[PDB]
Protein backbone atom coordinates (compact mmCIF):
# COMPACT_ATOMS: atom_id res chain seq x y z
CA UNK A 1 0.00 0.00 0.00
CA UNK A 2 2.90 2.01 1.09
CA UNK A 3 4.53 1.71 -2.82
CA UNK A 4 1.43 2.57 -4.40
CA UNK A 5 0.16 5.27 -2.35
CA UNK A 6 3.59 7.00 -3.15
CA UNK A 7 3.93 6.53 -6.53
CA UNK A 8 0.33 8.07 -6.70
CA UNK A 9 1.41 11.24 -4.77
CA UNK A 10 4.94 11.39 -6.54
CA UNK A 11 3.70 11.28 -9.76
CA UNK A 12 -0.28 11.56 -10.32
CA UNK A 13 -1.75 13.58 -7.59
CA UNK A 14 0.04 16.72 -8.72
CA UNK A 15 -1.12 16.41 -12.34
CA UNK A 16 -4.63 15.42 -12.01
CA UNK A 17 -5.09 18.00 -8.95
CA UNK A 18 -3.76 20.50 -11.57
CA UNK A 19 -6.26 19.34 -14.61
CA UNK A 20 -9.37 21.54 -16.01
CA UNK A 21 -12.28 21.36 -13.98
CA UNK A 22 -10.42 19.41 -11.18
CA UNK A 23 -10.92 20.81 -7.50
CA UNK A 24 -10.08 19.07 -4.52
CA UNK A 25 -7.80 15.69 -4.77
CA UNK A 26 -8.07 13.56 -1.98
CA UNK A 27 -5.14 10.91 -1.99
CA UNK A 28 -6.72 7.82 -0.28
CA UNK A 29 -2.37 7.01 1.32
CA UNK A 30 0.44 9.00 1.50
CA UNK A 31 3.55 10.22 0.39
CA UNK A 32 7.01 8.76 0.98
CA UNK A 33 8.80 10.35 3.76
CA UNK A 34 12.15 9.68 5.54
CA UNK A 35 10.77 8.27 8.58
CA UNK A 36 13.39 7.67 11.77
CA UNK A 37 11.94 5.76 13.86
CA UNK A 38 13.60 6.24 17.12
CA UNK A 39 13.75 3.83 20.02
CA UNK A 40 14.30 5.42 23.82
CA UNK A 41 16.50 2.10 24.75
CA UNK A 42 19.08 2.88 22.39
CA UNK A 43 18.89 6.66 22.91
CA UNK A 44 19.35 5.97 26.69
CA UNK A 45 22.36 3.58 25.68
CA UNK A 46 24.06 6.51 23.98
CA UNK A 47 22.77 9.48 26.66
CA UNK A 48 20.74 10.73 23.73
CA UNK A 49 17.40 12.79 23.19
CA UNK A 50 15.31 13.11 20.06
CA UNK B 1 38.80 25.94 5.43
CA UNK B 2 41.26 23.70 4.18
CA UNK B 3 41.25 21.89 7.96
CA UNK B 4 37.99 20.89 7.85
CA UNK B 5 36.62 20.71 3.68
CA UNK B 6 37.89 19.15 0.37
CA UNK B 7 37.61 20.86 -3.23
CA UNK B 8 36.07 19.26 -6.09
CA UNK B 9 35.35 20.26 -9.77
CA UNK B 10 31.85 18.95 -11.16
CA UNK B 11 29.41 19.41 -13.61
CA UNK B 12 26.08 21.46 -13.11
CA UNK B 13 22.94 23.34 -14.62
CA UNK B 14 23.29 26.71 -14.41
CA UNK B 15 19.75 26.83 -15.35
CA UNK B 16 16.73 24.15 -14.30
CA UNK B 17 13.39 23.71 -16.49
CA UNK B 18 10.65 22.50 -15.04
CA UNK B 19 6.95 21.80 -17.15
CA UNK B 20 3.77 21.07 -14.97
CA UNK B 21 5.75 20.49 -11.96
CA UNK B 22 8.08 17.68 -14.04
CA UNK B 23 11.81 17.88 -14.74
CA UNK B 24 11.61 19.53 -18.28
CA UNK B 25 13.71 20.37 -21.33
CA UNK B 26 12.60 23.00 -23.81
CA UNK B 27 13.25 22.55 -27.70
CA UNK B 28 12.64 25.53 -30.23
CA UNK B 29 12.04 24.21 -34.04
CA UNK B 30 10.41 25.06 -36.89
CA UNK B 31 9.26 23.20 -40.35
CA UNK B 32 11.00 23.09 -43.07
CA UNK B 33 10.18 25.49 -45.83
CA UNK B 34 6.94 24.27 -48.06
CA UNK B 35 6.22 21.80 -44.76
CA UNK B 36 3.37 22.76 -42.51
CA UNK B 37 3.80 22.77 -39.29
CA UNK B 38 1.72 20.17 -38.18
CA UNK B 39 3.66 17.53 -40.45
CA UNK B 40 6.77 18.99 -38.49
CA UNK B 41 5.19 18.32 -34.90
CA UNK B 42 3.88 14.87 -36.29
CA UNK B 43 7.81 14.00 -37.17
CA UNK B 44 8.59 15.40 -33.66
CA UNK B 45 6.57 13.27 -32.04
CA UNK B 46 7.72 9.86 -34.16
CA UNK B 47 11.15 11.36 -32.90
CA UNK B 48 9.92 11.43 -29.14
CA UNK B 49 8.49 7.90 -29.53
CA UNK B 50 11.74 6.11 -29.65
Amino acid sequence: QEDISDYVAANMKDAISRTSGVGDVQLFGSQYAMRIWMNPNELNKFQLTP
Amino acid sequence: FSAFSSSRWEYGSPRLERYNGLPSMEILGQAAPGKSTGEAMELMEQLASK
